DNA sequence: GCTAATAAACTAAAAACTATTATTATGG
DNA sequence: CATAATAATAGTTTTTAGTTTATTGGG
């Protein structure tokens, strides 16, 4: 499902950004600004399909297209970008706070119902596929129901409308964190993470819409609608958009075939593919090439059933893809596959096929790991019910080794090193790998997008150490390595 | 390497199984016996890598020996 | 005494995400 | 020939597919 996650950033202007309010820090203006800046950076690196707008409930002198009193409209709904980063840097730090004092000032009178009015206007402004719409708000004023009851009633009515409209609002601890003490009564219409928001984890791109769906033409009679998808991706280099080094102007690199001799623009027609082999240049053509690659229609033709016992580590290829059952023109796909999964204890003998990716391209043997409905107790469908597309190699997929068959050592070595490795058991964490080049690259991009003094080099969990395992375990591994002249040359 | 072959799994169309070598010409049988008392002494790498039989040199690229160099 | 065998990067790339317009059916 | 007919034939940014890029190499 495509859709722009619109997010609004409601930050106070009177004191909730400026009063300690049962705390001792500085004005929450600066911390809130840095928090939202961090999340903007996180989106820029991780999500540029989500619109953002910042609003200041409370305004001495209105900066608002709505022109309503106590409305300060800084940034309109739009995807994250550098102009907004500069916009917030104007109000970043205590220098930014005193700026805020300069053009409009703090202690600003508020208009809550009008704030809901104008943010509703902003939500109405969008013209695109919307995935989510959230109001993000911090306030030291956890319960300013001390206002006129008419304003509170109208604000609650507007909240009922907007959540009825589907608009979502978030107020999160700024005065009395934890214990539900925060929002002493503004809990009425709203029903921690500052560390994450400042942490601004980024560079996370994920599937948004369905793609690459096919059918299980298992025999010449039966087909079963399915869909092929990925969750393991190879991180790319971001596109080098050739810009004029002076004027930042893009490049129309006009690349074509041609003739080195007669100065004419050649075409694939008046040219032919060829293969210089032996004594014969083996000629071909573009459609000839396609046909030589054109084998059969895309889909899954069942070639057999193999137990999940022949599969071994050497039986491995490119990272596996996934198949989910689909019912667009094959009734019972999901039903029959549910039967397959319930009888998957016996269906360790998984399906065998020579999968054809698309037309004009050949099929290839790819095994299918039966994915169960592994729904977690917290209701996370890890490995959704389907099949993992582990790819069956050919004799092509081989680069042989020598055969200097090595023999086992004395069992005391095995036992002592088992004690070593289990004593030196690294805490398992699947979501623990970030590429230092990748991370440092993100940091260069974000830092050399502003005038940052330096891009930080992210010390990743992927970096091995020298003493952390040498204090969790110690040098007893080397002392155990009792053989003369250990591989520590 | 005899003109004929020397001396579900049914998916479709494998290589040739074999070819007669016993009921063949008696002269062929005599020559085969002499070259086989040779074979027990010399069966050759030409056959050790793959015994040349008219059955087994038909279907696929088994001769092409699909493989690349070592790393 | 010599001289690849690679593999960082190639430089790309075929995927429906979306669908208005024509569809030629029926008021005219 | 009548004249608002309202389906397919793409429009889309898709990630993801083969790109020479690279150095140890026989003397």
């Amino acid at each position: 499902y495509s859709g722009r996650d619109s997010l609004i950033f409601l930050v106070d202007a009177s004191k909730a950004m400026f009063e300690s309010q049962s705390e001792d820090e500085l004005t929450p203006f600066d911390m809130s600004i840095q928090c939202i800046q961090s999340v903007y950076i996180s989106k820029i690196i991780s999500s540029d399909r989500d619109l953002l707008a910042v609003v200041f409930y409370g305004t001495e002198k209105d900066k608002n297209s709505v022109n309503f009193k106590n409305i300060y409209v800084l940034q309109e709904l739009d995807n994250p970008g550098a102009k907004r980063i500069l916009e917030l840097d104007q109000f970043k730090g205590q220098q930014g706070q005193k700026r805020f004092q300069d053009m409009m000032g703090h202690g600003s009178d508020y208009s809550l119902s009008e704030v809901l009015w104008v943010c509703a206007n902003l939500f109405s402004d969008v013209q695109f596929k919307m995935s989510h719409k959230r109001i993000m708000l911090f306030t030291n004023e956890d319960n300013p129901h001390g206002n006129d009851s008419a304003k509170a009633s109208r604000a609650r009515t507007k909240a009922g409308d907007l959540r009825d409209t589907g608009i979502f609002l978030d107020l999160m601890h700024l005065k009395k964190p934890g214990g539900f003490d925060i929002s002493l009564f503004y809990r009425d219409i709203i029903s921690s993470k500052l560390e994450d928001l400042l942490r601004k984890v980024r560079a996370k791109e994920t599937r948004k819409r369905a793609l690459s769906r096919l059918k299980l033409k298992l025999n010449k009679d039966i087909v079963i609608s399915v869909g092929i998808y990925n969750l393991v991706q190879k991180a790319l280099k971001p596109p080098p958009i050739k810009l004029y080094r002076e004027t930042n102007e893009p490049v129309k690199t006009k690349t074509r075939t041609f003739n080195t001799s007669t100065g004419g623009l050649l075409l694939p027609s008046d040219t032919k593919r060829s293969q210089i082999y032996g004594s014969r240049q083996i000629i071909l053509e573009k459609e000839e090439t396609e046909e030589l690659k054109r084998f059969d229609d895309p889909g899954l033709m069942l070639m057999g059933f193999k137990p999940l016992v022949l599969l071994k580590k050497h039986h491995y290829l490119r990272p596996s893809l996934f198949v989910y059952p689909e019912e667009s023109l094959v009734i019972g796909s999901s039903t029959l596959f549910s039967a397959l999964l319930i009888k998957c204890l016996e269906k360790e003998v998984a399906a065998l096929c020579r999968y054809t990716p698309r037309r004009n391209i050949p099929p290839y043997f790819v095994a299918l790991v039966p994915q169960e409905e592994e729904l977690d107790d917290q209701k996370i469908q890890v490995t959704p019910p389907g099949f993992q597309l582990v790819f069956l190699p050919f004799a092509d997929d081989k680069r042989k080794m020598p055969f200097t068959e090595k023999i086992m050592a004395t069992p005391e070595q095995v036992g002592k090193m088992k004690a070593i490795v289990e004593k030196l058991r690294f805490t398992y964490r699947s979501d623990s790998f970030e590429n230092p080049v990748l991370q440092q690259h993100f940091r260069n991009l974000e830092a050399l997008a502003l005038d940052l003094m330096e891009p930080e080099q992210a010390v990743d969990l992927t970096l091995p150490k020298v003493e952390a395992m040498n204090k969790r375990l110690g040098s007893l591994v080397d002392e155990f390595k009792e053989l003369v002249y250990p591989p520590d040359y | 390497f005899l003109p004929f072959s020397l001396g579900g799994p049914f998916r479709l169309g494998g290589h040739g199984p074999s070819f007669p070598l016993k009921g063949i010409t008696e002269q062929q049988k005599e020559g085969l016996e002499i070259v086989k008392m040779v074979m027990i002494s010399l069966e050759g790498e030409d056959g050790l890598d793959e015994i040349y039989s008219f059955s087994e040199s038909l279907r696929k690229l088994c001769v092409f020996k699909k493989i690349e160099r070592h790393s």
